[PDB]
């Protein structure tokens, strides 16, 4: 049991380290989510707007 | 038996109480906040005999023993036992003496102010300690965790408190009060175990159903299905051990009981969860803190080590929030000993020694001091 | 049971509904804007029970129930909960019904447009009232008062106003609405007696300490004297009894919930308090508008009825103020109820007939109408 | 970093300061006119945290601090908090020091002379610069559009001068200085929103208002006809993200608030708008002038980079003005960022090197040589 233990330690602890690399991860994906969102929105109002007022040219 | 001066650090709950040294990374002397007294007549003469049994001799002799808590949801109802818990902490396990060891108690922001200067008193009058602090669980909690910002979520035994944290400054108009603890899941758990053919009521009986709820019990991240199951195969049922070599077998009761913290109304309470309040100390924060404490969800104390808590937490919170914004739960494995190693960085900190309130202050003030001193 | 068309006038706000009929000088009846609903599973057969309470059938029988306000700081978001608040208060109470007659309700000068087209929508199509028309609180707060001139001060149950009127017309830029409020002292006076050993989180908690701050709170002239006193000696104290036989015996708290009216930070508000809120929008006002509105600060709604309120705030004006000039405050004994009368005021006269939104022009448009027809 | 004693040149508004160093073209940063404060008691012991934040602090930390603003329609009432605004903007990061190098600070045409006597005995005193001049903000804009004729509008938060220069000579009788900015814009847009369901009061409230119009907002070539869509349809509302992740949608707000440019009377100001300012300016020069005034209405200052201003105000000046004249606007894209640019242009100007005033003049007369020496 100590063996399966120190394995299934092994196994919790390698995918806690590894969650938790994975939780950074989706914390960094998450941000260039955003980036890709506010890049996106920006430049889709920024133009949606720069045209709608500059109309005249 | 320690080599320096260092003030002790004591998070003595309505629970379990775990004192040691401050500057270390952990409690040295962890015991229940019990003192235990004999419910019967002698029959046999010279077999010692306490008139009251504490901490860990409390539990070691309580088959024939009443057990009481001296702490009830957040404060002291009995000092004199406070007293007795304390002593014990300090002189027999600790090892030692508070006149030299200015200690480090801790309470919640919204607490009673009898218990912050009672505790004081007896501090000073009692153990003679050179000087006092009472501590925030909240601050302790951000410390232990490497943060000023955040919402700390203190769920353990006796109160949840929900208190906002920014850039170090209390937000006290955002601090939720609940009235639904680790002490109200295991009443739960006894009743609910009743109506599966195995009551308890009594000392040894609320001491084992206190462990199955610790060792048994979770939330996972949906409640319905996981009763849909757990109601309908014994797939979902693990089985506790009894002290005397009995056993217990378990269904859905193992979550139904923590299922409380989302559905209070469980234990007749008003209230619709500790994911609204947790929102609701985020929400009433201004517009431009509410984006730092929904990326701070902090877990400190006790019912933080439910499976599957942390992130049903961040997903009910998440379920009430605005959308784009990242609500984000902070839940390390030092999930509970938090408040102790806060207490430990507060309490050794330079820059918090001013802080403490000494054997001057407190005799021409009185114990009301800590009031005005500690925060 | 009226033998006129008479228009019915009503208050419907975050605390109470106020109402009577038009002609009158007090409603004729007022209650909580509340709509209370059971907690608890039903267990005995044949005991009637409804599925929502109204009024004062729901604090009557609140033992078991949760209690909900429809209106949010005046705005009304619940208005499936304030029909039956408007069925009650016209139909078991004044006897009417709006069917037969046009209906007066009334609403803050900044007050979101949502209050003023629901309010509307619900009337028309729900209660088929041939007209309506929703009033300015501070328009008649005034007429209430005997004014054309002078400042709102509507410090009640949800948001204080502070609006400046002159010779009739709004002094719009210079209004301060302020998240400040009667309900707010509510909830801080739960959190300052839960700071004495008396804890209030619940419903019914909260309609306890609404009924302690009712009958026991005052602001008093000079808050720190009263403060150094209270905190001092038990000569400031006064004792509420609970409904269940409790006594809870209360200090400073007394004054120091109602302090947060010119201590706005007590309860984490930025505000530098409603005397200066007052100040300010008589000082965004010409010079030739000043010298009458100064004279002429007048008092509307609850808290204005606390001992010490009228002078506090006048001392306090006046401190900003200029001298030479005259600073005064208006807070006759009509006060709490004093819109309502004013509603009175304006539902009969001559000059509004022709304000009222007809259900004619109320279809042909929809509810949207009373942006355009009232004001 | 500087090889000469160049001065160095800032426009402090009630808005921003726009900072470089005398003889570029462009300022190298910009700061907010603000210092923020700490609204909250710190609760955690060795977070930092300063008594108070500038500029850009301010902002960064703002989620707790209360923010105020030094300049008030054009002058200075708060110079501490200015002495450490010019601290951070000349050192911190321009990265030098007014010690070693002369000062050009900026004024209306008839500003306070209190403002421009603190202006020069601050630098002298505090900052022991080797001279200092005070300018005129119309001056200024003129040199950097390439004009010495035309009617400079500085449309800025804090004060709407409007002054008439011809040939590079005041005609100071045609001055139609006017109590109508910025600042009051943003007022009147914050309680529109209010009227849309969306509140704002407290400091983080105020500066998302003024993050939304500046954003969102525009004046619109012809007002009426544009609110006349933007108030009956969806097709001419746009959205902003509020900082917690919700959002707010504007329609005919959008242009209601810049349109008190156009019509004051949305704030209670007895004005017919800046169009009539700028052509009564024009109208109260000598006939020999007037040509060359319509030719170069000027625009400098914030309020003038709206959508449809320059169109707008071309065409309602030529609205007022006899036919058979053209009337033209000076709006390039580099409008309004002339006045910074201009500070650079007169401090460097071989002509103008007579006018400084020297850590000489200065001690021997006092502050009041500003008077005296700058124009």
């Amino acid at each position: 049991l100590s063996d399966k233990l120190k394995e299934a330690e092994t196994r919790a602890e390698f995918a806690e380290r590894s969650v938790t690399k994975l939780e950074k991860s989706i914390d960094d994906l998450e941000d260039e989510l955003y980036a890709q969102k506010l890049k996106y929105k920006a430049i889709s109002e920024e133009l949606d707007h720069a045209l709608n007022d500059m109309t005249s040219i | 038996d320690e080599d320096e001066t260092t003030a002790l650090v004591c998070d003595n709950g309505s629970g379990l109480v775990k004192a040691g040294f401050a500057g270390d990374d952990a409690p040295r002397a962890v015991f229940p906040s019990i003192v235990g007294r004999p419910r019967h007549q002698g029959v046999m003469v010279g077999m010692g005999q306490k008139d009251s049994y504490v901490g860990d001799e409390a539990q070691s002799k309580r088959g024939i023993l009443t057990l009481k808590y001296p702490i009830e949801h957040g404060i002291i109802t009995n000092w004199d036992d406070m007293e007795k818990i304390w002593h014990h902490t300090f002189y027999n396990e600790l090892r030692v003496a508070p006149e030299e060891h200015p200690t480090l108690l801790t309470e919640a922001p919204l607490n009673p102010k009898a218990n912050r200067e009672k505790m004081t008193q007896i501090m000073f009058e009692t153990f003679n300690v050179p000087a006092m602090y009472v501590a925030i669980q909240a601050v302790l909690s951000l410390y232990a965790s490497g943060r000023t910002t955040g919402i700390v979520l203190d769920s353990g035994d006796g109160v949840t408190h929900n208190v906002p944290i920014y850039e170090g400054y209390a937000l006290p108009h955002a601090i939720m009060r609940l009235d639904l603890a680790g002490r109200d899941l295991t009443d739960y758990l006894m009743k609910i175990l009743t109506e599966r053919g195995y009551s308890f009521v009594t000392t040894a009986e609320r001491e084992i159903v206190r462990d199955i709820k610790e060792k048994l019990c979770y939330v996972a991240l949906d409640f319905e299905n996981e009763m849909a199951t757990a109601a309908s195969s014994s797939s979902l049922e693990k089985s506790y051990e009894l002290p005397d070599g009995q056993v217990i077998t378990i269904g859905n009761e193992r979550f139904r009981c923590p299922e409380t913290l989302f559905q209070p109304s469980f234990i007749g309470m008003e209230s619709a969860g500790i994911h609204e309040t947790t929102y609701n100390s985020i929400m009433k924060c201004d517009i431009d803190i509410r984006k730092d404490l929904y990326a701070n969800n902090v877990m400190s104390g006790g019912t933080t080590m439910y499976p599957g808590i942390a992130d049903r937490m961040q997903k009910e919170i998440t379920a009430l929030a605005p959308s784009t914004m990242k609500i984000k739960i902070i839940a390390p494995p030092e999930r509970k000993y938090s408040v102790w190693i806060g207490g430990s960085i507060l309490a050794s900190l330079s820059t918090f020694q001013q802080m403490w309130i000494t054997k001057q202050e407190y005799d021409e003030a009185g114990p009301s001091i800590v009031h005005r001193k500690c925060f």
